[PDB]
């Protein structure tokens, strides 16, 4: 099969020029089409036959294709250009090929430390013979945390389910982590802890049976 | 105006089948291929194949033909994609798209996509538990309280507070998907500590797929 | 600059295929634009800069070289529209289709051939094509010559170079 190779991620500063590459064996001989996809939306054609710009696409978008690399160039990058970008060629053996995709991140957004709220299991849940600890994590940037749980001072071995980070309306990120225990495990330890690590710095909250 | 309007989202058990439609309008139907593209959550675009509205011919991407059937109805200008013997791994958004019948034409128009969710889990209403405010969830005169919306299937649930009368300070979090196939989520609201004795706080949880509404009073412990 | 039945091909003449019209040059001339023909340049030099060295190709200074004009790619020693870089047609050529905001490369076929919709609209299907050229010169009519329609001499008439008009009985 014909292989298109794209860099998984590209980062640029606002106002600078961004270059997304699409590698292929003699891709200069193929008409490369480019699609932009923002979260929750269908892909959108932004460049076709190597360098034809669709109507409505800003002139900052330019395409090129020579030798073994087709390139989508975005000069003076705006924050709205942050999206996934897919190249596409046709192979004469009768099949279409999409590249792996490139995540374009527009830098400039200030780092933000997570806010962490930890709730113990409710009385209603304990009395139903179940226990859940709820660690809520909000307002961080960039959108990547590591969550670790502790029984007293020792790391737990099971029962942890953590979401992926999701972008908030204020463009920061949120996540949450749940620790499932039996009500006996909850009452037998002195406390439990949720440790959220973000950019090398940790925020830990602790709750205890009351 | 060229439009590709797909059918709505689907929730299916393993072993079942689903048939997704793609309604075309605003252009000569028989002059354009209809392609189908698969995107698993967090993943990239994956060309599945095309159907020729003229001859009805098909061109399936490598091995997708084992469980995907592409059909078309020129009478109503709709293409169909039928997935057979579904597996959980088939969960993805499925797009249709058009390009001029020729060599290497670009996919200039796309449908909105259909999310096909395949899970062995069965429909189940949530257990709503209060997350009581305490001195451990209180910081600088503002207390955090919430609701734990546990063990439901499938998405979505809506949470409001005090029937919508409370929105300031509310943060409803996206759901976690547990290894059991059931979702849980939490909604938290920060309020003045001084109100905990006088203002009643109730989260309104709505899980339409089970026709379940729960209004959970959240009291100080 | 679209080519229709009223186009004046300077130093050239109109031809018609299954789905379009275009200008074909006379003698050893090459296309400078879609409807003008000028003498080509064999060896691009410093004196030949910006002069036509082929169909839709001028000599440029790097330094001397014969590069295609903007919007054209050199595929098999011929400057063709970039949208046609990967479109092979068989019994025809690829033309630029602008019927939609997003342009495409589509096949236009020799007289007698039509885009086969079951073969990526390649020229692999037999089909009719009625001539629409306005052959108004004296003793001229539309004929199918070498796969294309063109105004040529009616049967029994030949072009004599003493007047350059179809002559005979």
């Amino acid at each position: 099969s014909y292989v298109l190779t794209q860099p998984p991620s590209v980062s640029v500063a606002p106002g600078k020029t961004a270059k997304i590459t699409c590698g292929g064996n003699n891709i200069g001989s193929k008409s490369v089409h480019w699609y932009q996809q923002k979260p929750g939306q269908a892909p959108v054609l932004v460049m076709y036959y190597d360098f034809d710009r669709p109507s409505g696409i800003p002139e900052r978008f330019s395409g090129s294709n020579s030798g073994n690399t087709a390139t989508l160039t975005i000069s003076r990058v705006e924050a709205e250009d942050e999206a996934d970008y897919y190249c596409q060629v046709w192979d004469s053996d009768r099949y279409w090929v999409f590249g792996g995709g490139t995540k374009l991140t527009v830098l400039g957004q200030p780092k933000a430390a997570p806010s962490v709220t930890l709730f113990p299991p409710s009385s209603e849940e304990l009395q139903a013979n179940k226990a859940t600890l709820v660690c809520l994590i909000s307002d961080f940037y960039p959108g990547a945390v590591t969550v670790a749980w502790k029984a007293d001072s020792s790391p737990v071995k099971a029962g942890v389910e953590t979401t992926t980070p999701s972008k908030q309306s204020n463009n920061k990120y949120a996540a949450s982590s749940y620790l499932s225990l039996t009500p006996e495990q909850w009452k037998s330890h002195r406390s439990y802890s949720c440790q959220v690590t973000h950019e090398g710095s940790t925020v830990e909250k602790t709750v205890a049976p009351t | 105006q060229v439009q590709l309007v797909q059918s709505g989202p689907e929730v299916k058990k393993p072993g079942a089948s689903v048939k997704v439609s793609c309604k075309a309008s605003g252009y000569t139907f028989t002059d354009y291929y209809i392609h189908w593209v698969r995107q698993a959550p967090g993943q990239g675009l994956e060309w599945m194949g095309w159907i020729n509205p003229n001859s009805g011919g098909t061109n399936y991407a490598q091995n997708f033909q084992d469980w995907v059937t592409m059909t078309r109805d020129t009478s109503i200008t709709t293409a169909y994609m039928e997935l057979s013997s579904l597996r959980s791994d088939d969960t993805a958004v499925y797009y249709c798209a058009r390009d001029r019948i020729t060599t290497a034409a670009p996919f200039d128009y796309w449908g909105q996509g259909t999310l096909v969710t395949v899970s062995s889990a069965s429909t189940k209403g949530p257990s709503v538990f209060p997350l009581a405010p305490s001195s451990k969830s209180t910081s600088g005169g503002t207390a955090a309280l919430g609701c734990l919306v546990k063990d439901y299937f499938p998405e979505p649930v809506t949470v409001s507070w005090n029937s919508g009368a409370l929105t300031s300070g509310v943060h409803t979090f996206p759901a976690v998907l547990q290894s059991s196939g059931l979702y849980s989520l939490s909604s938290v609201v920060t309020v003045p500590s001084s109100s905990l004795g006088t203002q009643t706080y109730i989260c309104n949880v709505n899980h339409k797929p089970s026709n379940t509404k729960v209004d959970k009073k959240v009291e100080p412990k | 600059a679209k080519v229709t039945v009223d186009t004046v091909c300077k130093r050239g003449f109109l031809i018609q295929m299954s789905g379009h019209l275009e200008c074909k040059c006379e003698n050893d001339l090459v296309l400078v634009n879609e409807e003008t023909c000028e003498e080509k340049v064999l060896k691009c030099d410093e004196k030949t800069v910006n002069k036509p060295c082929g169909d839709f190709s001028k000599c440029i200074k790097i330094s001397y070289a014969c590069k295609c004009n903007l919007g054209y790619d050199m595929v098999n020693n011929v400057c063709i529209p970039n949208e046609c870089k990967q479109v092979t047609c068989g019994n025809g050529k690829c033309i630029l289709d602008t019927s939609n905001p997003v342009k495409t490369g589509v096949c236009s076929c020799n007289i007698g051939k039509v885009p086969n919709v079951q073969d990526q609209n390649k020229c692999s299907k037999d089909g009719e094509t009625k001539c629409s050229l306005k052959c108004l010169k004296e003793q001229e009519t539309c004929k199918a010559v070498d796969g294309i329609y063109k105004c040529d001499c009616k049967d029994g008439f030949i072009i004599d170079q003493e007047s350059s008009i179809c002559t005979g009985t």
